[PDB]
């Protein structure tokens, strides 16, 4: 019952999807970004569009959300599902439509530190010379001027070599571990489940969308299910 | 009769919330405020042993009337801030106690004793997410009737049928008193 200032990103639109339930639609929204302090899992937001911002929202808008969290739980008739711990109905009210950086930047151009920089790149295990090249390329991540990088490792899971990719999240800004089957919510793969009489079909929002112009890390790629492969092959 | 005892129990609770031990002054109060508000953990403790030593009848009164002392500990106890600006933002309080040397056997904790104290001991089974179902509140109009501290509590509606202008309920309505409600957080295990 207080006006709340926050930020968020529109992820997807529901034009491609097919009378009480028709008044509103369902969208997947997160608030916590990737950080070392954000390691504890947060409470995910589920916003509801009441046919007002449909088709007016585009991915990639770093916008700010402001409003009041009224817990006007419309499910008093007990004919639907429910919200997580932050038990409150979230309404949308704000979507835009149209320093240490400087001190470090001064040191960035400096060539004195530019010489030892490639002799300290891999201090954790010192790995292999090829891996550092792949890591360095991944760190920079570089019209139709696009590209993809396939870095391959040849070890075994029991050795922490398999867990070597875990250390990237310390440097990477967006890292999510899939572990294969049964990942966190949507593991970049689209799936369909059988729903009751009155519930909304799920628009699968992968971490692919959440890291637009970002970097997404995938672990245990070959342990995914055969069914997921068919859908993901085309995308 | 009931008024004097209800006042004096609250008084003997409030005056004891500040300890005489652990030095003296108001430095400790500032330290507790820093330890509470800054992380917003809402963790506090008071020795029940010393409270019982001061007035053992207090331990008996709470033991026999938790159902009566919960609603006064909810409202009147909040007077520790001594600041009118922080009282409307605050919704609920949190206190606790650790290393309690008094406990009762569950086998002696019969169902015939509702309203006493029990120790949370056992196995966690059947976790539940929080669902915000309607609990307590009121819709009464202020131009018609004034607010009395006796309404609803549970899911039941208003019993009285006086001034039947809005009382007629043979029509659906969604006016929820989101301003005045007991909705903070709640789950069953």
């Amino acid at each position: 019952n207080q006006l709340i200032r926050t930020s968020g990103v529109v992820t997807s639109c529901t034009g491609v999807l097919p009378t009480i339930y028709q008044n509103y639609q369902r969208i997947r929204i997160q608030e916590s970004p990737g950080k070392v302090a954000a390691g504890r899992l947060p409470r995910s937001k589920d916003a509801i569009l009441l046919a007002d911002l449909v088709d007016s929202c585009k991915p990639g808008d770093e916008i700010e959300l402001t409003g009041i969290y009224h817990n006007n739980y419309d499910g008093s008739l007990n004919t639907a599902n429910g919200f997580p711990v932050f038990a409150t109905v979230i309404l949308a009210n704000h979507v835009a439509k149209k320093e240490d950086v400087k001190m470090i930047t001064s040191l960035s151009k400096d060539q004195q530190i530019g010489e030892k920089i490639f002799a300290s790149i891999a201090p954790s295990i010192y790995g292999h010379e090829d891996i550092k090249r792949g890591l360095a390329l991944a760190l920079f991540g570089g019209h139709k001027v696009r590209g993809d990088i396939n870095v391959l490792l040849c070890g075994d899971p029991g050795t922490a070599k398999s867990q070597f990719l875990k250390y990237i999240e310390k440097v990477s800004s967006r890292a999510i571990f899939t572990t294969g089957q049964g990942a966190s919510a949507v593991g970049l793969t689209a799936y369909v489940q059988r729903h009751p009489v009155s519930r909304e079909w799920t628009l699968e929002a992968g971490a692919l969308v959440l890291a637009d112009r970002g970097v997404c890390l995938i672990d245990e790629f070959d342990k995914m299910n055969d069914q997921d492969r068919t859908s993901i092959h085309e995308a | 009769v009931r008024d004097e005892v209800a006042e004096k129990c609250q008084k003997l609770f409030l005056d004891f919330l500040e300890e005489f031990q652990s030095s003296d002054g108001e430095i400790k109060y500032l330290q507790l405020a820093e330890e509470l508000i800054r992380p917003e953990r809402n963790t506090l403790v008071v020795s029940f042993v010393d409270l019982e030593q001061f007035n053992q009848q207090l331990s008996t009164t709470i033991q026999e009337e938790f159902y009566r002392v919960y609603p006064y500990l909810c409202r009147a106890l909040k007077t520790f801030v001594k600041d009118r600006k922080e009282i409307p933002l605050a919704k609920d309080f949190y206190v606790a106690f650790q290393d309690l040397p008094t406990r009762h056997k569950i086998r002696e904790l019969t169902s015939s004793r509702i309203g006493l104290l029990t120790r949370i001991s056992g196995q966690v089974v059947r976790t539940h997410p929080v669902h915000p179902e309607l609990v307590s509140g009121t819709f009464l109009c202020l131009d018609c009737q004034t607010v009395i501290r006796d309404v609803e509590q549970q899911f039941k509606y208003t019993q009285p049928n006086i001034c039947r202008n809005p009382v007629c309920a043979n029509r659906r309505r969604f006016l929820l008193d989101t301003n005045k409600s007991r909705f903070v957080d709640f789950q069953k295990v």
